[PDB]
């Protein structure tokens, strides 16, 4: 009956809920989700730059030039690299890659190689520079790694090798080489005349002297021999010196490091998605203005911060009354 | 909540006030109606917008994990590396989840405070000129037209004029 | 504390109220007695029980140290490993000790708030029918029997009946 | 702020009160003057001094970085070591910057609370003996000399004597 | 005289104190301690499974079969392993264990071995497979490790050894072997006819060729010779190939990894306690419903979270007035 | 004109600002800065103890006794060590230091060496113990490291060396020695008669047998030869045994570890400042009662805690009204 004025506040049809310390599922008038929970399930270009998808090849298989990896003989620049968990085409001829994980850590800071020739096959006058094996088949015929040469005796002789390469490029240079470990003394002399051999390698910082280990080993890819590979970064104006009297898997090609920057090696079974993104993960790409996400901890690009939360929602409005 | 206004002595919220977060419901000979208090509504928007941005900006420099590889004779540092990256992710997940929980609580009590401060802004203007019902309303002794209601919302209610 | 009720205008607590955390002390012709307010007591139990569990559950995913061994030419990573495990332990010890300090403070002020909201629930029901002494009590002008006291605790006190 | 006193119903601060943080301004036949309330001023100094020291002492056991060296075939653990030290530094920088932001807010609202609790300490003593102007002042109905003002500050104001 | 109603709150005889930011030792009506501060001082079974207490033996001494460790010749499955800080019975014959810490890291994921014979003493026709030393005494008489064999020349001859073991079990297999480093060329020929010797070992992933180092060394356990031991995990269907013409401490026994799971190697001087627990530490076991504890950072089992705090107490009640 | 009493609060001429979550640049009556932002720009003594400033020398150059580092031939005890990023005077004669970073990690726990003679030059009767090189010039004349000796053939002969040192001191002893890697077999015989050589080193825990690697390498400091150095800690009452027939860079001096404690190797271009401090960083020293600072993360001494903040200021007073 008499006039009156009341003080009150907003309510609405909202069912959005938030949490506090003392209370859960508190309905509010307005809330803001700050957690991205979805991804496109694809490996995309990172800001217009396509990744390097190795498919069934490994970083080793790529860099040494396994004939199955001929696809990647001169790859264009990349944003990131995607390798499968257990790629089929690794070292076709069995054996290890020395300091492999430290090499892969270097790839994380590299976006583009430019492969060049540093020791041509034609310069091996006194040795046969055409060794092949059925462990590395290329179209049924026996073959070998493209970027290194298997030197063997010529005319029942293996004279001491003494070769230098001087890095007259402006860029750092990834050099790879190897040693062959045979089965027995028979195969040792049959391939390289000399029974007791060595390989010495020297740069300004490297001082190596490898000796082959002749031993009987379980067949891998139908081979009891092993090949152990090595690598180094050759600085501009420095030179690498090889000396050997047998078992030397010599370099043919090396890689100029022409572009450095942010990169990473993702392990993923996924294939190329034909999309573009600003943020990429191993299980998919993220397009989101949210400040947080929970997709995957390993990401590359302009990304939200990762949390393990299933839900992050901020109250912005009032407690909503029924 | 803490300040006793929202879901307290003011029993519920108003569906009809779509204008802002806090305000008034008048009624007189002319007609009744809702009108949001634009001062304390705007004050709250600013406060809450800033909170949100402060929460986002504080978490800028955060841990970012990186792929590393190890061979089968580097299991100790492989494991160490894993424990360290999970370690930081768990610390940051906790820092996010807790910040939200703590500030959600503060935000709701902040609204509660703003409503109570609005009730007290009216209460201190009227005094003996209106009866404090206690449900959030004030019963006028004198008649109050739309000019007179506007003065209460303005903060320009002349008490000496009506007593 | 922050809300001025506990150890404030209500000078002390009551030994005699074993029933709950907050309540009333009546006195009339019939007899005096204590009776806990079951609504705000239960509200607080729920709030505080949840706080406790939220503090326990937030610290679930925490760092766990592990024995690792190193030989005498692995002193750099031995030391690295030690620094990392102490690191996480120190971060989590700090997160626990601080959470407790911060929420203890909030809990005490939460009780202070609940007592003040109870005083204001009574104050807004009585108005002119009782004199606000200011020590936490209200002096009745009219007589109030056990039926009449029950109405104050209910929240069903009819003001028009007694004025 | 949260409690509505500072920059609220008490419109501004007093330049003239250099004695403490909260207090009174009296005026009577004898003369006017400022006098800090030493109880709530001292209470606040203690509370705030403790806060400051608690913030310093909590961060005692904190991460300390150390020089380590690696050769050019130890890039993975060099990097790991770097990520771990930046990691801990970032966690602790966040813990400091956030603690300050959170407690600064509490400190300002703590002052707001203390001023409001002082206003209510006076309000509850006077009651009908003074008129609550609502700007922070109380207009006396009876005359109040320097002995009578002192009683209000003491907390020993005899209400039955003046009504 | 007139009727009145008052508003108040609970108080009681509590002296429990809590802390806040602004205030210390604040007496409250109710509080909850959330920190466990006590332990039983014993090494117990972990949820019914007894630990492996090595007493005065080391992991090396156990696995190689130091005669002092005959107690642990075929140990049942364990929950965790307890080793002393400096066990008396390690490698009785001096020398190192290669990649020892990495082997111990493997034990942390292993709950049970099953020891089996892979090369019987009886198969050493052309060599003496009964070498012993006074550095490894067993009841005053000279002896040697139980799980490996010290091969020496027979009839002033040490013909080249060529032995294979194929892992036809379903489980992974821990194989151990060693090389002996003698003092001088005199002792070299006196034990193994040949003056220049080698040991080659090969799996599908291993390619090793060890050469003994003849040198004068400080006496340890009355021996200037050293023995260096090695290990590998032999996958199912893979085979290990040994070839040597001297200095070969050959395998007799290997270990099948039959049970994998959570485990750990605790360093502790404590002995077996004959109790059971859900949570164990190196200085004692914890039985507690508290969410936190401060006993020791290294624990195994369903444990509370460790903090370095001396006190953690939550206020649940009101500030208590005196 | 009735009497009245008002309730109010403090205000002043303060312009100090602080931040909260909801509000920035909030003017207050009183605030406390808790972040130290300045330093003196100098390398000082740490609580009265002068640091070891290596100037243009490296830790290697110092310890081996590069003639350019004669300044540090017997350095007094230190509080910390300061090394430049790329010191000019390292290994004058080129080559690596083995386990160099692990040696430097030891220095972090060492405050004082006492250098002593363990094998005098006068004891090399059958060998020339006065080898020098123009790669290590001292006043224009060719010279060599002070603390090690380059032994060469005498009278066209290099008889087998057999020398022992027994650590009869009470302190641990840092021993250093080296092997020389020549260019070709010509230089090998010209310096040490024998064409096939070795160096064996043995302690109670060490068992080493080094063989020189003859190879052609890029000239460094006008030398294609390399020198590789090694080190060990020789425990009290233990002895080190050297045996070699060539290429042996033998010890002359060793270092007693007489004082252990807190130390660190700072990398800094700064020179000695002639001041004293309680807290030091690589870019300057801190004198401050603040609990935090943002100068540099690497510090030594009684220091404030480091944060990456640019500003940390606590409100202590009231919001100040204009
Ligand atoms: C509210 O929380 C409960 C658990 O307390 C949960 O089960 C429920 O799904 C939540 N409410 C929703 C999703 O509406
Ligand atoms: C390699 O060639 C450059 C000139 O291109 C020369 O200056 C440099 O000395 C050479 N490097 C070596 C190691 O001989
Ligand atoms: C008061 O404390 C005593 C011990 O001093 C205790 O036995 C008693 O039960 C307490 N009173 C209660 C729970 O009402
Ligand atoms: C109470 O706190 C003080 C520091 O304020 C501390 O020294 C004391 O040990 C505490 N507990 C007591 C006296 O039981
Ligand atoms: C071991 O035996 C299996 C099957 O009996 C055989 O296939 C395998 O090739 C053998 N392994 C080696 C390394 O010879
Ligand atoms: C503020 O007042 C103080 C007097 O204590 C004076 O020193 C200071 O210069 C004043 N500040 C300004 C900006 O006038
Ligand atoms: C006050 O803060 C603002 C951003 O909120 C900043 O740009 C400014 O530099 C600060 N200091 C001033 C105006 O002195
Ligand atoms: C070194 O000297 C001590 C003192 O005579 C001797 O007892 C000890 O056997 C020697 N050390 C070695 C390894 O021979």
């Amino acid at each position: 009956d008499p006039d009156q004025i009341c003080i009150g506040y907003h309510a609405n049809n909202s069912t959005e809920q938030v949490d506090t310390i003392m209370e859960k599922n508190v309905t509010v008038t307005h809330a803001q989700d700050i957690l991205e929970k979805t991804h496109n399930g694809k490996l995309c270009d990172l800001d217009g730059v396509k990744p390097l998808i190795l498919r069934d090849c490994s970083v080793a298989g790529w860099l040494l030039g396994n004939p199955m990896c001929d696809e990647f003989l001169n790859v264009p620049e990349w944003s990131y690299i995607v390798e499968k968990i257990n790629p089929a085409n690794d070292l076709c001829y069995p054996g290890n890659f020395n300091d492999y994980e430290e090499l892969k850590h270097l790839l994380s800071r590299i976006n583009h190689f430019e492969k060049i020739q540093i020791i041509p096959k034609s310069s091996w006058s006194d040795h046969e520079a055409s060794g092949v094996s059925s462990a590395c088949p290329y179209q049924g015929r026996s073959s070998f790694f493209r970027n290194v040469v298997w030197l063997t005796k010529k005319d029942n002789a293996y004279p001491t090798i003494k070769r230098s390469y001087n890095n007259t490029n402006q860029e750092d240079l990834l050099v790879l080489w190897g040693i062959h470990h045979p089965n027995d003394a028979a195969e040792q002399t049959r391939l390289y005349q000399n029974p007791t051999t060595y390989i010495s390698v020297g740069t300004s910082t490297l001082n190596q002297r490898l000796v082959p280990k002749i031993a009987t080993r379980s067949k891998v890819n139908g081979q009891s021999g092993r090949m152990e590979f090595f690598w180094t970064i050759l600085k501009p104006n420095d030179a690498i010196n090889f000396e050997s009297n047998g078992n030397f898997i010599a370099p043919e090609n090396a890689y100029k490091i022409v572009k450095k920057g942010d990169s990473t090696i993702m392990k993923s079974e996924l294939e190329y998605g034909n999309c573009n993104t600003k943020c990429q993960t191993p299980i998919g790409a993220i397009n989101s203005s949210m400040p947080f996400h929970n997709i995957h901890p390993l990401t590359i690009g302009e990304c939200p911060k990762y949390v393990k939360s299933s839900r992050l929602v901020l109250a912005t409005g009032l407690r909503n009354s029924p | 909540g803490l300040f006793g206004a929202i879901a307290g002595f003011i029993e519920g919220g108003w569906q009809g006030m779509v204008d802002g977060w806090y305000g008034y419901h008048h009624s007189n000979e002319q007609g009744s109606g809702y009108a949001a208090d634009k001062e304390s509504t705007q004050k709250a928007i600013d406060g809450v917008t800033n909170k949100v941005n402060s929460i986002i900006d504080k978490m800028n420099t955060q841990f970012e994990a990186v792929g590393r590889e190890f061979n089968n004779l580097e299991r100790r540092i492989e494991n160490l590396n894993k424990k360290m990256e999970d370690g930081f992710l768990d610390v940051w997940t906790y820092n996010a989840e807790l910040l939200v929980l703590m500030e959600n609580e503060r935000t709701l009590d902040f609204h509660d405070s703003n409503v109570k401060n609005l009730y007290d802004k009216v209460r201190l203007q009227l005094r003996d000129n209106a009866k404090e019902l206690g449900n959030g309303c004030f019963e006028f002794y004198h008649r109050c037209d739309n000019e007179c209601m506007e003065s209460v919302r303005n903060g320009t209610y002349d008490y000496p004029q009506y007593s």
